């Protein structure tokens, strides 16, 4: 079974450096080309670089030439992307792949920004007092003012999954993200069941459980 | 060498024949591949060298070449086939990708259920006010939210986002925030979300009175 696993992504300042790794399993990178390909928000897929690990020959996209270096260590069956002079435009999910490109890794997120990490505030969206009796009610959580993405949300520590919608984050004018997670439940349950949204913002090590009460 | 992919999206039903095209800006011989991509997932190779089926890929997938034009066909669309598809030329360096084609599932019209939420006392205490509107489980995707404050139409101060198609009923949901300073929020009484959608015989409005339990 062929596998490729990327690591090393994270949040870095413009002008900074970051090294990604691509660990290969189930084949030897000596036998192939290894590529990096990235996906920036709304820019589709863009090839970044390639290497032939046997002789170390490399090729680069014009937009990264000079300031990125792709390399490989055949004795570790691992390839690398050294990224320097980073720009906001470099913010993307970075994938490695091999030679058509028949196998790809899961990707690693690189965010290039001068903004600091900030954990969210979490506020309840309380079910309406005019909820239709015996019908359907909606409630939710507002996960506000965090940076960078991503955040995850569950309900009742994962026990509640039906009727849950967790929305794409929106970027506010402040440069901070805001997102909503909602769930629809029966109206007859509002006075008898507890609803708690579990918010995790790993980039800031923030975990918040917020009870949403009628 | 650029790859011009059309359409950007299409909706189809299980069993349909689907056609996605890609035009290379120059000759690329048969050096074209097609990929499938699902959200949060790695791209998957479908077709290599224009027409060859990648091992393990279902027989319903095929590729064709006519000159500079490349065609991906799905003979009978299956439930697991709903995803985004990309063409790629690798005739020269750099290899380049089309902008992708998002394949979504057609279903019946469903009206949204609409809900409105005041800012929480907690957020107000912190000094800001987010007014929330939810449009739940509707189809098709096209929908319009109109915010009104004391019956005055709002524009410019809201942001919305939409989920991908639900894995069980194939609907969309939409979430909209009207953002106001606490000071401005408290200058007005009635907050309303008015929703227009094909499933609704006439627009639906949900509203609240500021301060009412």
């Amino acid at each position: 079974e062929v596998q490729l696993v990327e690591s090393g992504g994270g949040l870095v300042q413009p002008g900074g450096s970051l090294r990604l790794s691509c660990a290969a399993s189930g084949f030897n990178i000596k036998d192939t080309y290894i590529h990096w390909v990235r996906e920036a928000p709304g820019k589709g897929l863009e090839w970044v670089a390639r290497i032939y690990p046997t002789n170390g020959y490399t090729r680069y996209a014009d937009s990264v030439k000079g300031r990125f270096t792709i390399s490989a260590d055949t004795s570790k069956n691992t390839a690398y992307l050294q990224m320097n002079s980073l720009r906001a435009e470099d913010t993307a999910v970075y994938y490695c792949s091999r030679w058509a490109m028949d196998y790809w890794g899961q990707g690693t997120l690189v965010t290039v920004s001068s903004a600091s990490t900030k954990g969210p505030s979490v506020f309840p969206l309380a079910p309406s007092s005019k909820s239709t009796s015996g019908g359907t009610a909606a409630l939710g959580c507002l996960v506000k003012d965090y940076f960078p993405e991503p955040v995850t949300v569950s309900w009742n520590s994962g026990a509640l999954t039906s009727g849950v919608h967790t929305f794409p984050a929106v970027l506010q004018s402040s440069g901070l993200y805001s997102l909503k997670s909602v769930v629809t439940v029966p109206s007859s349950s509002l006075g008898t069941q507890t609803y708690i949204c579990n918010v995790n913002h790993k980039p800031s090590n923030t975990k918040v459980d917020k009870k949403v009460e009628p | 060498i650029q790859m011009t992919q059309s359409p950007s999206s299409l909706s189809a039903s299980v069993g349909d024949r689907v056609t996605i095209t890609c035009r290379a800006s120059q000759d690329v011989n048969t050096a074209v591949a097609w990929y499938q991509k699902k959200p949060g997932k790695a791209p998957k190779l479908l077709i290599y060298s224009a027409s060859f089926l990648e091992s393990g890929v279902p027989s319903r997938f095929s590729g064709s070449r006519s000159g500079t034009d490349f065609t991906l066909t799905i003979s009978s669309l299956q439930p697991e086939d709903f995803a985004t598809y990309y063409c790629q030329q690798h005739y020269t360096t750099p290899p380049t990708f089309g902008q992708g084609t998002k394949v979504e599932i057609k279903r019946t019209v469903a009206a949204p259920s609409v809900f409105i939420f005041p800012p929480s006392d907690e957020q107000l205490k912190s000094g800001t006010a987010s007014v929330e509107c939810l449009l739940n489980n509707f189809y098709p995707r096209e929908a319009k939210v109109q915010w009104k404050v004391d019956n005055a139409l709002q524009s410019g101060n809201s942001q919305e986002s939409v989920t991908e198609q639900d894995s069980k009923d194939s609907t969309y949901s939409l979430s909209s925030t009207l953002t106001l300073s606490k000071a401005d929020y408290e200058k007005h009484k009635v907050y309303a979300c008015e929703v227009t959608h094909q499933g609704l015989s006439s627009p639906v409005t949900k509203s609240f009175n500021r301060g009412e339990c």
